[PDB]
This record gives C-alpha cells, structure tokens and sequence, in this order.
DNA sequence: ATCAATATCCACCTGCAGATACTACCAAAAGTGTATTTGGAAACTGCTCCATCAAAAGGCATGTTCAGCTGGATTCCAGCTGAACATGCCTTTTGATGGAGCAGTTTCCAAATACACTTTTGGTAGTATCTGCAGGTGGATATTGAT
DNA sequence: ATCAATATCCACCTGCAGATACTACCAAAAGTGTATTTGGAAACTGCTCCATCAAAAGGCATGTTCAGCTGGAATCCAGCTGAACATGCCTTTTGATGGAGCAGTTTCCAAATACACTTTTGGTAGTATCTGCAGGTGGATATTGAT
C-alpha cells in the first residue's frame, strides 16, 4: 500500500470540500500520482533544508520554508 | 532560569492588544495568533524585501519611510494602500511633533 | 418501497458538509506513512517533528482542494458534470505545473 | 528609558523591534528613523483590518473567540485581502461554501 | 472556375508562419497610443524611452500569445476548434488571474 | 509651438488583423467573433497593471521620464520577467 | 595572478565577490563563495551556449541570435523549468499545431 | 571625452570567452548578449537569494560555498543541479589549494 | 395533491481542553547621552535623447461578398457511477517508557574584516574597415483542390 | 488518378546594418600584504519530544447489488466565420530640430552609526482557577421522494 492508504473515500471527501458532484472511476489513480509528485517537490525542498542545517529531523519550519519556495505559503506552524 | 530560554518572540502579545481596541469581547485561539503571528511576518518581509530593492535600484544605501510607502503602494490592493499610507503619514508625523 | 435517494442527492449532501467543516480529510497515520517513505528516497534515517507532518497534510489537502475546484471547471467547461483526468490533466498544464 | 517610540509614534506595535528587525534583516545598509515607524503602523493597521473582520465573522458564527476558520472567512469574503492572501494557506480555515449552480437538482 | 483554398487552409498556413517569425505582431505606433493613452490616465507630463515602449510591446505580446495557447486548449477541451469568450475566461481563473 | 492632441480610444488600434496573428502564433485556427473585444479588454488589464507598477517606480525616482529599466522591474515584481531589456 | 585564473574560471570572481558584498545578502561573504558562484554562473552560460549554437547550426546560420537562445530554452526540458517564467525577447515560440487542428 | 559617463558593466567580454570554447567559429548578436547578460544577471540573483534566505534561517552571518551549494540545489532542477554542484565544488577545491 | 422517511435544526446541558491570571526572575532589548562620520540633497550645467515635425509611398486595414463547415440543438441508450448495506480490518488513542538528538554553553582558532599602497584592467571613446544575412530575383518542385 | 492554380523551395545575389578591429586613455577594480577581530565548529550533555508498544474500541473502509441518469454517438441545419477582392490611408521610415530632463561633479550638514551606560520589558516557568463551546439529548419541522 501506502499512496494506496490514500483511500477512495478520502480523494472523495477532498472532491467534495472542492465542490465535485460527480466522480470518474479513473479518478482515484490521476490523484494519487498528483499528490505523489506535490510531495517530492515540497519534501525534497524539505529534507535540502535539514540537511543543510546538519539535523536528522525535518522540523515545522524546513516544511515552512520549503513551501514558501515553491509559491505555497502556509501560515500556521511558523513558530 | 535562562538556561533553556532561548527568546522565541513573536507579535502575539501586540496582535492582542490590537485586538482589544477593535473587539474587546472577543478572544482568540493560540492556532489563529499563531496564523496572525505569520500574517506579520510575512506583511513584514515583503513590505521591506521590496523596499530593499527600490533603494538598490535607485543606488542608496538607506531604507527610509519614502521606500515603506512606494513599498506598500506596489504591494497592497489599491484601497487598502490608500488607508496603509495614511496610518503612516499618521505616525511619522506625531513621532516628529513628540518629545 | 424501502427508502431511498436520487442518485447525486447525498453528494450535494456532502458537498455541503465538508464544506462547512475544516477538519483534515485524509486519516492521518496512512499519510504519515506515504511521507516518512517519500523522504526516504532523499535521505535515509530521518525523523519528523510531529508538526512537519501536519504542516504537509494542511498543505497538501489545501492544494488538493483547490486543484479540486479548478478540475470541476474543466468538466463544467465540457458540459459535463463528472470530473476526468482530462480535466485535471487541463487544469495543471494551465496552471503551469505540466506546462 | 523615557517613553517608548511607540508611544511617541501612537501605536500599540513595537517600534524598536521593527526596527532592529530592519538592521539585522539585511534589507539596506543604513535605516531612516521614520522608516520603521512607518513601516509598524503599517503592520498594525493590516492586522486591525483582519481583526475587525474575522471578529465579525465570530459574531455571526455565534462565538466570541476568533479561530483559524474565521480568519479564512474574513480573506476570503474580502477582495482586497483575499488578492493580498492570494497565494497563501490559512491552516485549518477551510473553504467557502460554493456549489456551482449547474450541479443544483432538477 | 476561380481559386480557392477551403476554410482552415490558411489558418494552418498562418499558424505555420507566424510560429516561424519572430517579429511584433501590434503595429508600432499604435501600440505606443495605447501606452501613452493609459500612463496619462496614472499620471499627466509623462515621457518615455522608447525602448520603454519596446519592453512593454514584447511583454504584451509574450502574454496575449500565451494565453490564446491556453485558451485553445480551453476550446479542444469543449471539443471545438474554435476559441470563444468563454475560453479565454476559463484560461484566466485557472490561472489565478482571475478568481 | 506646443501640441499634445487628446488621447481616446487607441484600445481600437488593437486591430482584429493584429489579434488574428497574435492568435497564430499561438496556434489557433478559428476565431469566434467576440474574442476580439475580449482580447482588447485584456491587454488593457495587464497595460494598466504593469504602467501602474512602472510609473511607481519613476516616480520614487523623481523622474519624469518611464524608463526601460521602470518596465522591467515592474514585469520581475509581476513575475513576468523580461530578458533583453537592461538589469 | 587573479583569482579566477586561480579557480580555473573565464568568469571573474572578484567582481562576483564584489557584487555578493554591494548586494547586501548577509554580514560576511566567504571567501569560497563568489568562487563557487562564479563556477556555476559559467557552467550554465556554458550550456545555454551550447545548445544557442546547434539552433544556429540547424538553420544554417553562423550567429547567435534571440530566436537560438529561445529554440535552445524551450527544447531543452531542465532550461525550460529554470525560465520557466521568463520572457526572451525577440524569441517567438515552438513551432507546434494541435492534432485536432490538422486536416483529413 | 564628456564628463565622463559612469561606467556601466556587463559579462559580455566573459560570455564571449566562453562561447569561443564551446563554439569556435559561431558569433552572437548583440541583442543575443543583451539576453544572455540579463540571464546572468538572474541567475546570481536568485541564486545569492536563497543565499542570503539559508543564512537568515539558521542565524548565520556569512554566506559561504556552503549557502551557495545548498542554494543550487534548492533553486535548479535535476541534472542542471548535480554538474553545477561539480564545477562549484572543483573550482573551490582548485582555488584552496593554490599558495 | 397525500403522506412517510430521514435529515436538519434549535434550545438546552455539562465536562474539560485550552484559555486566563498571578508571581518570580532575568537576559537581552531598548532608551539615552555624546562622539564621530557620511549619505545623498542643493545647486549648477553639460550633453543624451525625447517629442515633434515633414514628406513620401506602399504594406496593410477595412469592408464586402459568398458559401463551407462548424457549433449547437435534439434524440437516444448502454453502461458507469451513486446509493445502500453488510462485513470486519485497521486507525486512533492514550499512556507510558527508552533514548535520539536538538539546542544551550563554553572554548578557541582559522578566517573575515579593515586598511594602505601598488598594479592591472574593462569600459569608453574615437576613428576606420570588414562580413553575415535580409530581402530580391527567377526558376524548379510540392501541395492543394476541382474533377 | 490527371491536371492546374498557387504556395513553397532554394540557389543565387547585393546592399548595408551591425559587427568588428586599433589605438589611447584612465577611474575604478583587483591583488598584495599586515594588523585586529570574531564567527561558528568542536566537544560535551541535559532535557524535550520523537519512535514504538500494547490494547481495546469502533469508525471507517471495502465488497457487492442495482438501477438512474449521464456521457457520448449520431443526425441535422442555420448562419457564423474564413477566403478573396477591391480600395486607399495611415504606419513606417528617413532626416532634422529645439530643448527637457537626466545625470555628472562639488560642496556641505542633518541624521546615521558607533559605543558606553541604566533602565525596562517580553518571554519563560511554576502553580491555580476559570469558561467557551464540542458533543450529547430531545423534540420540532423541513426536505425529499414515493404515490
Ligand atoms: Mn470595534
Ligand atoms: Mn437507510
Ligand atoms: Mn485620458
Ligand atoms: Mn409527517
Ligand atoms: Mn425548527
Ligand atoms: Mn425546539
Ligand atoms: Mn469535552
Ligand atoms: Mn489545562
Ligand atoms: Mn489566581
Ligand atoms: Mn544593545
Ligand atoms: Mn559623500
Ligand atoms: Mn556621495
Ligand atoms: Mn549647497
Ligand atoms: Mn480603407
Ligand atoms: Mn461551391
Ligand atoms: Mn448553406
Ligand atoms: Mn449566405
Ligand atoms: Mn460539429
Ligand atoms: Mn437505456
Ligand atoms: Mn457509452
Ligand atoms: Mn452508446
Ligand atoms: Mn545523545
Ligand atoms: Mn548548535
Ligand atoms: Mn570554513
Ligand atoms: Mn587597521
Ligand atoms: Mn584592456
Ligand atoms: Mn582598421
Ligand atoms: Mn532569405
Ligand atoms: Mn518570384
Ligand atoms: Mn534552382
Ligand atoms: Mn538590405
Ligand atoms: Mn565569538
Ligand atoms: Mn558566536
Ligand atoms: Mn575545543
Ligand atoms: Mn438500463
Ligand atoms: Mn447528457
Ligand atoms: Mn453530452
Ligand atoms: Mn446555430
Ligand atoms: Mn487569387
Ligand atoms: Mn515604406
Ligand atoms: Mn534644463
Ligand atoms: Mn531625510
Ligand atoms: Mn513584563
Ligand atoms: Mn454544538
Ligand atoms: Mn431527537
């Protein structure tokens, strides 16, 4: 499993927060992938940040930073 | 008992005082201070960044209140920068008239 | 007759409940896993401050959701009211993320 | 130390602070005194403005302590704030209800 | 008895031109109209360098360009081949320009 | 010895045959018949966005003259940035 | 002897290590830094020069021009991210119609 | 010789050099080195950007190869990445060892 | 239209997470006084280049006509996706215990800044001469579309 | 498939705009070499909070059935939009102009940084009490969907 934890009932209640009335079969899969390669991205940027701070933990703030980055600022967890 | 305390300030206890003036029966969670607390912050970091760029373009070495404005009317929604620049011009003029 | 709804009813039904609420809508140990695994990849040996991992959640449901919305777009565009992959494959190459 | 500059200034917004902030941060070499001054009503002014509203929003609600989600509804319900947040994740705010009209019964 | 090439023969004609060429598309001196007929509505006296008008003229053009790529994938999407009104506005709340 | 006519309506010297090509470039091949004031109504939004952005920083400068490098700073901050033109 | 002769470079390392201080980027600039931004500066004009010039050798030209450096971005997946954003004038665009587009 | 003007630097004579080593016989526009000083430009702005940033968040005071390394890695994708990362890491390790 | 089945709503209730309040304490923040320095305004003005004008001419815009073929409407149906129900398997929680390792602290040296004096260089400037290719021609071969 | 109208191809050419080559000059850049200061790596370790269990408790996912209703195929036709044509005007291009305003150079002081010194305050910590509102209940009534 895994990505497959990210359950049909799960992409099905985020398409609803999103509005979706009605959902393809084959949506379940596109969403999985696209939610594999947002969190490479963001976590890549992450662990780039650790790493350079000599840690072995990703802190709040690597994960802060690293969407800053990618022009997805979160606010919440800045402290 | 310093040991331990490396300072972790941030503009809660200010948000808050704001917050009396404007709602002063109404309280706030620690998860939305620490939202506002990032608000600051990050109002903060692009009013200046780009008041740092004005003044390397125009070849200074100063961030004065003139790079704050221009700052604010290249950031902020039109309205809301007309009021920005009015609470500004606000409080650098009676911070000149004080003591 | 036992009781029944119209195919759609119970989806408007939901669409109205999640979004009233804010509350994370993947369960949050199967994500934990997905992430621990992903950074796997880059470093070996790694640990998470229980708030990275949330802040990734917030981040990637906020993401998800509006991909969501943009998606539903697409298909309505189409004169259709079921979402496809051809309609997120529209939204993220317009978005810039495959383009 | 006499009166704080944010006294003298007016504000309930740290003056001092701002301005150190502005040294350290590596923004320019040197710093005008009116700058920081300036730049602290600024801030404070933003914040009355979320507060004000995302206070409203509390009302309406029918509470009286202002959480993540009402700061959502304040943006976003306000077309200059919700440009100026635009690109930013309130966490725990969720979205506004909207349901496009084409997918409503009959 | 006359020529006459069938409708969309051009068309292809042109597209393979036009994404051949590099030169501006907007006439010159019209183009500088419009940008001296908009600045005089920020402000009065202005001047430009005329490679000012060149900047904005490739900027502009850069942009229309693009989004009529984005727009007719809008179009292929609805299965037409025709971009409308509607294509272009989808393009531009996709892309955050809008809403 | 000093001019300056009036300025109206020079949106209209986006003709349909400029925008026609415009759209080739961009690889379309039919045009419905309102694109064209459509496509007007946007160039003029993304004129005065970036003019606006332009003449902020001429100003700043007490200059009265927008220079290359007042547009190109106004396109970077836009995240258009603009490559041939100074900076 | 200059320093960027010492570093094995073209591009010149003092006036990077100058730009780095005017810049106002941080209290201290390392020794080591323009050094290594002055190697990765090169390496990329390098590699968008080397690609500007097959562009000019397929269309039989001797001289680089607008139009190579964007054939050269645009065809090449990893310059096309880093630009992604980024306008080159007088570049025009990729030949490329939409199959639907096309006739039968 | 008019009051002198001030002089205005660019990376041309540097491009140049390196274009004769990647292209012996091959020229460029003056236009093409307009474009080609302004991606340099770009580039060592954004890359001394997250420079600077990287210093900030760990409450470092000097940007060294180190700040600049992470900062390639951070801002170039992929194989971009691993032979900037070389050419950096060579001509530091060229640079030490001389005197 | 009737009328049943479920959902949704509002009023009220109570435990408790999380907010509030007081007190003690203390580094590092902030103010303040005073000695030194310098950024960049003021004033004067040299010299780039913007606005403007003139005149000529043809590249291209405008407006029309005509009909090809596209979009938009209608109908139709097979099948995919929603609803509901029955399992039961895993996520949540909550508590409780090792122990990784982040973060505080003290020590110290390699490396950064400051500075002075000496050399090297890239940019400008002035003046003079090559050369890659745009744009023109002419004629040959390719694509399109009527039969 | 044959055939004819027209676009497209490419070899060939020639002006000239832009590229290039030389000398000459020099203000700023760059390197060198000492003196003075310190950032942050190094080692040691205390305490926060992270990974890992155990352990029910059930909420939530999964599998399957069944049919409503949506997506997509197929059919038609009205008129929108592309192509071609005629006419001529306004952009383009070339060259000249006065002069606004940008930008260089120098003088010079209001306001910055630098440093010491006293006073203040926001953050942390410990211990105690308070309360807004989630989550439960009940009963009204609204919505949905079958007749
Ligand atoms: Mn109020
Ligand atoms: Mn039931
Ligand atoms: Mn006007
Ligand atoms: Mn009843
Ligand atoms: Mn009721
Ligand atoms: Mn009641
Ligand atoms: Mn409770
Ligand atoms: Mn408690
Ligand atoms: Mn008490
Ligand atoms: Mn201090
Ligand atoms: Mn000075
Ligand atoms: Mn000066
Ligand atoms: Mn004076
Ligand atoms: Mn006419
Ligand atoms: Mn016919
Ligand atoms: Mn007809
Ligand atoms: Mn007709
Ligand atoms: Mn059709
Ligand atoms: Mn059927
Ligand atoms: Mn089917
Ligand atoms: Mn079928
Ligand atoms: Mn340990
Ligand atoms: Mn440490
Ligand atoms: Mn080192
Ligand atoms: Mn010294
Ligand atoms: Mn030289
Ligand atoms: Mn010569
Ligand atoms: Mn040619
Ligand atoms: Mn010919
Ligand atoms: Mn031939
Ligand atoms: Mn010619
Ligand atoms: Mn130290
Ligand atoms: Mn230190
Ligand atoms: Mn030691
Ligand atoms: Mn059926
Ligand atoms: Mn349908
Ligand atoms: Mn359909
Ligand atoms: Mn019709
Ligand atoms: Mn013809
Ligand atoms: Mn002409
Ligand atoms: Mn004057
Ligand atoms: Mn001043
Ligand atoms: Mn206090
Ligand atoms: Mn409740
Ligand atoms: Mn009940």
């Amino acid at each position: 499993d895994n990505i497959q934890g990210i359950t049909k009932p799960a992409i099905r209640r985020l398409a609803r927060r999103g509005g979706v009335k009605r959902i393809s079969g084959l949506i379940y899969e596109e969403t999985r992938g696209v939610l594999k390669v947002f969190l490479e991205n963001v976590i890549r940027d992450a662990v780039t940040y650790t790493e350079h701070a000599k840690r072995k933990t990703v802190t709040a703030m690597d994960v802060v930073y690293a969407l800053k980055r990618q022009g997805r600022t979160l606010y919440g967890f800045g402290g | 008992k310093k040991r331990r305390k490396t300072r972790k300030e941030s503009y809660a206890i200010y948000v808050y005082k704001v917050l009396k003036q404007v709602h002063p029966d109404t309280g706030i969670s620690s998860k939305a201070m620490s939202i506002m607390n990032s608000f600051v912050n990050d109002v903060f970091e692009r009013i200046a960044g780009e008041a740092s760029r004005l003044a390397h373009y125009n070849k200074r070495s100063t961030i004065t209140s003139r790079e704050i404005q221009t700052a604010v009317r290249l950031l902020l929604p039109g309205e809301l920068a007309k009021h920005a620049v009015s609470e500004g011009t606000k409080a650098v003029t009676k911070y000149t008239s004080a003591k | 007759k036992p009781h029944r709804y119209r195919p759609g009813t119970v989806a408007l039904r939901e669409i109205r409940r999640y979004q009233k609420s804010t509350e994370l809508l993947i369960r949050k140990l199967p994500f934990q896993r997905l992430v621990r695994e992903i950074a796997q990849d880059f470093k070996t040996d790694l640990r998470f401050q229980s708030s990275a991992v949330m802040a990734l959640q917030e981040a990637s449901e906020a993401y998800l959701v509006a991909l969501f919305e943009d998606t539903n777009l697409c298909a309505i565009h189409a004169k259709r009211v079921t979402i496809m992959p051809k309609d997120i494959q529209l939204a993220r190459r317009i978005r810039g993320e495959r383009a | 130390k006499a009166k704080t500059r944010s006294s003298r200034a007016g504000l309930q917004f740290p003056v001092g602070r701002v301005h150190r902030l502005l040294r350290k941060g590596n923004y320019a070499e040197r710093v005008g005194a009116g700058a920081p001054v300036y730049l602290a009503a600024v801030l404070e002014y933003l914040t009355a403005e979320i507060l004000e509203l995302a206070g409203n929003a509390a009302r309406d609600n029918k509470k009286t302590r202002i959480i993540p989600r009402h700061l959502q509804l304040a943006v976003r319900n306000d077309e200059e704030l919700n440009k100026l947040l635009g690109r930013v994740t309130i966490a725990q705010g969720g979205v506004l209800p909207n349901i496009q009209s084409v997918l409503l019964p009959k």
